[PDB]
């Protein structure tokens, strides 16, 4: 996205680097406070673009737990459905981007169109593509299309076939190991201690997952 | 004569493209408003010089295989790419080609 | 008729690379699943003439305190040296007959470094001055092994005369003798045309652009003639120039689909790549064929 | 339940070594992926003709809003402000007074289209199905004020549309 | 589909078409239907001198056979 | 095999009314594919189906000459479809 | 006469040009760069209209202000539009950028990009989808066609 990072070399290696943050305020708590939680709702949404639905069910939960109150089964199920949805899309987006800037550039094609596919599918489970708003802090907001599971699934079943090409594009190339392998090593210890979490920790081999 | 020609219109062609793209979008009116020196940038350079020169002294080889003195030339080529590789040995081993 | 045969070596090469431009965009497009240009013209044809006209006619960016000479010199280097480079080339029978064509091409190629060089010192500005840096020593690094590579092949054709190379491979080609000095050529020429995987780096910038688009032909059209050795009859070159031209294409193609296949190499990476894999297999490859034809009696004939 | 990504041991025998060394001096791995960018050239592209042809929508799809009206040609807005109450942007600025018949209807009607964030509750706190978000999502401009909606453009984007957001709200109005 | 790249293909071969056929018309036409004599290792050229010499009309091309030697 | 495609090729030119058609549908859709007419419009647009092409283009319109008061032989937008092929158009509904 | 008519035929050529090879180069600020990537996707394929894909800013024709504008960010997207060379055109893409959206009443954002650049086309959408951009895309080559440099230049 939009970063400015100011950086000590000395000659190739790296000696200091400090990020610069904050081109990308625009003040979202603040914004919040006034107003109400149905209001709120959306900005979750824009937080973390790149998997919208998850942003917002955290939030959902969060109000649920202060209400004392559950959702159904049904909107439970759906909301894990479009949550691991979502997290396809979030990892095609994080693997493609950071491919193209190593310079592979075609499995980004390749996978963006899936994530049209799964665009559609969000579309059509709430009328807009990226900033749904669908998950709601009682369940959802409406019920699915009568036609959508089926797209699911046919959707679904062919999505191993894309990830294997993706595989053979970049697992086993020895320019993409090389520019991958022994870069970045955290420990266990650094990890925990600098508040890591998600893969960054399993890379690591600590064994945790939410 | 001719190789002077060709050249020159290789340049002219040129010189009058570059002219022309310089001065078509200047006729039109519009708004019209350090100290690092990495050190192994120069040690690969040198290198690169080294090498260009013990290439200039192996380019003679396609005439040098027709001399009736086969074992002789054979000796010599060899000892020079020898050399080359013990150049490029001694490089190596005492951290020359690292970055 | 000099003049005239000088006009139509060079015109066509121009329009050869503003296609070439068309050719890598609808490739790159269709191996990802997509199309190239094919709204302008029927088939995107007019797409290379949309690209030079709107380029020609766009405000040029003069950094207004650089060296005003060099900003101009170096694009005329590089075009006329990449203009240059095609005269020697045999299909079947060149512009330019030299005796020693083979060193024309090398020295040719080895100046087109200095408009990279002066292109950096005239940028005015520290970080371009450090990648043209880069680049000049990539190139010069990747040149060390293509003349050593060109004289290691060239010892089984006699002389360096390019016209002979047709003679050699009269009934085999030369990519059976010797194929890995030819792939280690292929990255080699991928590396002197700052190709990917080795990609680290208005008017002008548009001649910059064909100058090295025509580099790219031109190298394309050299390994043709030096390791795939089209069979000439002189009484059609026709033919001759049909099987070349088709070599040429499969080879500027298979530099667009290297490009659309891998990612590209860090700076010390692709150093370390030819100074400890390419060049220790030269130097190998260059004794060995050296030794072969004396061991063999297969000396050829020139002298 | 776990599983391991990187933990194999390459063997150490002859032929694996020859193996991986042909796969070196040979690059194999890199004639795989060109292969496989090569059979994917000779398929079809994904690419539509637009604007010959368009992407798939849905009946529930938020675009440019409306103003709808009854049958007998009366508008639905009864100016309770629901939907500026709600309005997450702060987008909708509504004034009403009562009609010369007495009827409860809007004076001022506004809705900055340069605020909106397109999310749907207006339309779905109105509570006569007033205000909409039409299909229709082609309306770039070329200037700010444009984008300024007020009563009269919202009434005429209705009478536009109505055909095709009535048969949207028939389609979709048993999900809600 | 992926024979519409085949048209700009075809343009760039035709490019590539005209110079080198281009020299060989030309130094048929230069050379009296015959190809243009090389030259190295200055034996040749004295046979191309001696030619233009003997031609009686200073072309080196025009060959003079048994005719001429009465 | 070769023979099959090219006469296909073939009868798509023939299917546009001719080489004129066949260069005004190229030159003006950048598209010479040929499908069912499914209806015409009040102001002259013409829509097409193909349901043997993947979704996406199995529908199409080809745009009229000329609309309220501008030539549009060339200058088209798909702002010009009236609504109700609005809607068959951009596949909310599977009736025209 | 043929004096008007040599001019309105380059303007027509010229014109042609300029549209036909627009380069932009994107400020990816937030969730509408999503939509511009998508835009550039297989599906819609931005290139095949000889609109290219991240053109550098020395050598782009139009800038593509994607995301909202923060005030710690205003004077560097100032900078590389002045850096941009002539002619040059602005498009709005999303609420954010066109008038603040849904962080208007904010005290670190710039309520709409249009105080700092000049704006040629406005995209509404928060975000607009892929196919929106690609008609704001349009939209720009057919002002762009409308206008008239030589002539204006003639009648002075
Ligand atoms: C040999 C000497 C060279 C010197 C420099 C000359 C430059 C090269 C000359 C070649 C120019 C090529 C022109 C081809 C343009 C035709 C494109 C045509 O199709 O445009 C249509 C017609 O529009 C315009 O009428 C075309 C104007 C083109 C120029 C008009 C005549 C200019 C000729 C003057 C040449 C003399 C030059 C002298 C000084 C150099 C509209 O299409 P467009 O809107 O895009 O796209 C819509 C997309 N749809 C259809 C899919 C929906
Ligand atoms: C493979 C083929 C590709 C072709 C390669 C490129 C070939 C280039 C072809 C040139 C086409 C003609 C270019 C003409 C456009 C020039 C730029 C332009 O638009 O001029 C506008 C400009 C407007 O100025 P103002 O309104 O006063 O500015 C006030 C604002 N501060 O008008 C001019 O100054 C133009 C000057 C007169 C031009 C008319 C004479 C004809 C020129 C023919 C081309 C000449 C060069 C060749
Ligand atoms: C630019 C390159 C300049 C020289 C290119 C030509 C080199 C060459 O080898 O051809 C010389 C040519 C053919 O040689 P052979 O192959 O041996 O065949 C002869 C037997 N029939 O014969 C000649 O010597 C004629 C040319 C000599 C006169 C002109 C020499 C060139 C002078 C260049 C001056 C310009 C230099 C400016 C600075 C350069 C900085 C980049
Ligand atoms: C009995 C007498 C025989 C005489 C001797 C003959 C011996 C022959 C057997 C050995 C020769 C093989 C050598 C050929 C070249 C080897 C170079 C090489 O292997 O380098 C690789 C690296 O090479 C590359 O990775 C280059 C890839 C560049 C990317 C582009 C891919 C190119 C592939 C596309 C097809 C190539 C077409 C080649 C032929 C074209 C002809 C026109 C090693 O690097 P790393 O794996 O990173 O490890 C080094 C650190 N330990
Ligand atoms: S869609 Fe949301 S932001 Fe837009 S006017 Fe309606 S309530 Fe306000
Ligand atoms: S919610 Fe409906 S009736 Fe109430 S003010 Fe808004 S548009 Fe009018
Ligand atoms: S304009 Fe809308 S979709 Fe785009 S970044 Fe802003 S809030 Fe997100």
């Amino acid at each position: 996205g939009v970063l400015r990072l100011v950086m000590e070399l000395s000659g190739e290696m790296v000696r200091k680097c400090d990020p610069h943050i904050g081109l990308l305020h625009r003040g979202t708590e603040k914004l919040i406070e006034y107003k109400t939680y149905l209001q709120a709702l959306p900005y979750f949404d824009r937080l973390d673009y790149v998997s919208m639905m998850c942003n917002e069910q955290a939030y959902s939960l969060a109000v649920e737990k202060l209400l004392n109150i559950q959702p159904p089964p049904r909107a439970q199920w759906i909301r894990v459905l479009f949550g691991e949805i979502t997290r396809l899309l979030n990892h095609i987006m994080a693997v493609t981007t950071h491919a193209l800037d190593i310079g592979a550039m075609t499995p980004f094609f390749w996978m963006f169109e899936e994530r049209e596919k799964m665009f559609e599918f969000y579309e059509r489970v709430s009328g807009a593509r990226m900033h749904a708003a669908y998950i709601r802090p009682g369940g959802v907001h409406q019920d699915l299309p009568l036609g959508l599971l089926d797209d699911i699934y046919e959707f679904s079943k062919n999505f191993s076939f894309r990830i294997d090409e993706l595989e053979e594009m970049l697992t086993n190339n020895r320019i993409w190991r090389n520019r991958t392998v022994d870069i970045g090593v955290v420990t266990a210890e650094d990890a925990l201690n600098y508040g890591f979490s998600g893969v960054m920790l399993r890379g690591s081999g600590i064994q945790w997952d939410l | 004569m001719n190789i002077m020609l060709t050249l020159l219109t290789n340049v002219t062609l040129a010189s009058l493209l570059v002219l022309i793209a310089f001065w078509l979008p200047q006729l039109n009116a519009y708004s019209e408003k350090r100290l690092p020196f990495s050190m192994k940038f120069f040690l690969v350079a040198i290198t690169f010089l080294l090498f260009d020169l013990e290439i200039a002294l192996l380019l003679p080889l396609p005439w040098a295989s027709q001399t009736n003195n086969l074992k002789t030339m054979l000796t010599m080529a060899l000892f020079l790419l020898i050399l080359l590789a013990a150049s490029l040995a001694y490089e190596w081993t005492q951290k020359g080609l690292e970055w | 008729m000099f003049m005239i045969n000088i006009l139509s070596l060079i015109i066509p090469i121009l329009l050869a690379v503003a296609f070439l431009t068309l050719v890598e965009r609808k490739v790159l497009g269709y191996m990802q699943l997509r199309k190239g240009p094919n709204v302008v013209g029927p088939y995107g044809l007019l797409q290379p003439i949309a690209d030079a006209l709107k380029l020609f006619t766009k405000e040029p960016l003069r950094p207004a305190t650089s060296s005003i000479s060099m900003f101009i010199i170096a694009p005329i280097l590089a075009l006329s040296l990449a203009l240059t480079m095609w005269v020697p080339l045999p299909m079947p029978y060149p512009l330019i007959n030299m005796n020693l064509g083979v060193l024309f091409m090398l020295a040719m190629s080895s100046l087109a470094v200095y408009s990279i060089l002066w292109s950096g010192w005239a940028s005015n500005s520290k970080y371009a001055l450090i990648g043209a840096l880069r680049a000049v020593a990539q190139t010069i690094s990747y040149e060390v092994t293509l003349a050593i590579i060109l004289l290691s092949v060239l010892l089984m054709n006699g002389s360096y005369t390019l016209s002979t190379l047709i003679t050699t491979q009269e009934h085999i080609w030369m990519i059976f003798t010797s194929w890995p000095l030819a792939m280690m050529w292929f990255i080699s020429t991928l590396a002197e045309t700052n190709r990917a995987p080795f990609d680290l780096t208005a008017g002008p910038f548009a001649m910059f652009f064909m100058a090295e688009y025509a580099n790219i032909i031109m190298m394309n059209a050299f390994t043709a003639i030096l390791f795939l050795g089209a069979s000439h009859d002189p009484h059609t070159p026709e033919l001759y120039t049909i099987n070349f031209v088709l070599k040429t294409l499969a080879l500027t193609i298979t530099f667009l689909w290297i490009r659309a296949s891998y990612p590209r190499f860090r700076y010390d990476q692709l150093m370390h790549l030819l100074w400890k894999s390419f060049l220790p297999l030269t130097l190998a490859l260059c004794m060995w064929h050296i030794s072969l034809p004396i061991m063999t009696a297969s000396i050829p004939p020139q002298s | 339940t776990y599983k391991f990504v990187n933990m194999r041991e390459p063997s150490m025998d002859m032929k694996s070594v020859t193996d991986r060394a042909a796969q070196t001096l040979l690059w194999t791995e890199l004639v795989r992926g060109l292969g496989m960018t090569l059979s994917y050239l000779f398929r079809e592209p994904a690419t539509i003709n637009y604007p010959f042809e368009k992407g798939p929508l849905s009946p529930r799809f938020r675009g440019e809003h409306a103003l709808r009206r009854y049958p007998s040609g009366e508008e639905r807005c009864i100016a309770c402000k629901l939907c500026e109450a709600v309005c997450p942007a702060q987008a909708i600025t509504i004034e009403a007074e009562p009609r010369a018949d007495g009827s409860r209807r809007t004076t001022r009607y506004d809705i900055d289209m340069t605020k909106c964030i397109y999310c749907g509750f207006c339309q779905e706190a109105c509570p006569v199905d007033a205000i909409v978000e039409g299909p229709n999502f082609e309306f770039s401009t070329e200037t700010h004020e444009e984008l300024l909606y007020n009563k009269e453009k919202l009434l005429n984007n209705g009478d536009k549309w109505e055909a095709e957001i009535a048969a949207n709200i028939q389609a979709d109005y048993l999900y809600r | 589909m992926w024979f519409e790249i085949l048209p700009g293909i075809a343009v760039m071969a035709a490019c590539l078409f005209i110079p080198g056929m281009a020299t060989a018309h030309i130094h048929k036409f230069t050379n009296g239907g015959k190809e243009k004599r090389v030259a190295h290792f200055s034996y040749q050229w004295n046979l191309m001198e001696r030619d233009r010499r003997i031609s009686g009309v200073n072309r080196y091309h025009v060959t003079k056979g048994l005719e001429n030697i009465d | 095999e070769l023979v099959q495609v090219l006469r296909r090729g073939l009868q798509q030119v023939s299917g546009h009314g001719g080489l004129r058609g066949y260069l005004r549908v190229l030159f003006r859709a950048n598209d010479v594919r040929v499908g069912t007419l499914v209806g015409e419009d009040k102001y002259g647009n013409k829509y097409y189906e193909d349901n043997k092409q993947f979704f996406g283009r199995h529908r199409w319109v080809i745009y009229t000459t000329e609309m309220n008061g501008r030539d549009t032989f060339w200058d088209v937008d798909g702002s010009m479809v009236p609504p109700e092929w609005h809607r068959w158009l951009h596949c909310m509904t599977d009736d025209p | 006469s043929r004096g008007e008519y040599v001019v309105a035929k380059l303007d027509d050529l010229v014109n042609w040009a300029r549209r036909s090879s627009l380069w932009p180069m994107t400020f990816g600020l937030a969730c509408c760069a999503v939509e511009m990537m998508h835009m550039a996707a297989p599906r819609y394929d931005m290139d095949r209209f000889g609109v290219v894909f991240r053109a550098s800013p020395r050598q782009s024709d139009v800038m593509i202000v994607a995301g909202t504008l923060t005030n710690k960010m205003a004077p560097a997207l100032r900078k590389v539009y002045d850096q941009m060379p002539e002619p040059r055109y602005v498009v709005s893409m999303g609420s954010c950028a066109n008038g603040g959206g849904y962080y208007h009443y904010s005290y670190s954002v710039v309520r709409g990009c249009d105080r700092i650049v000049p704006v040629d086309i406005y995209v509404p959408g928060c975000p607009p989808t892929a196919e929106a951009l690609l008609y704001g895309i349009l939209q720009l080559q057919r002002k762009i066609k409308r206008e008239k440099r030589l002539r204006i230049w003639y009648r002075r």
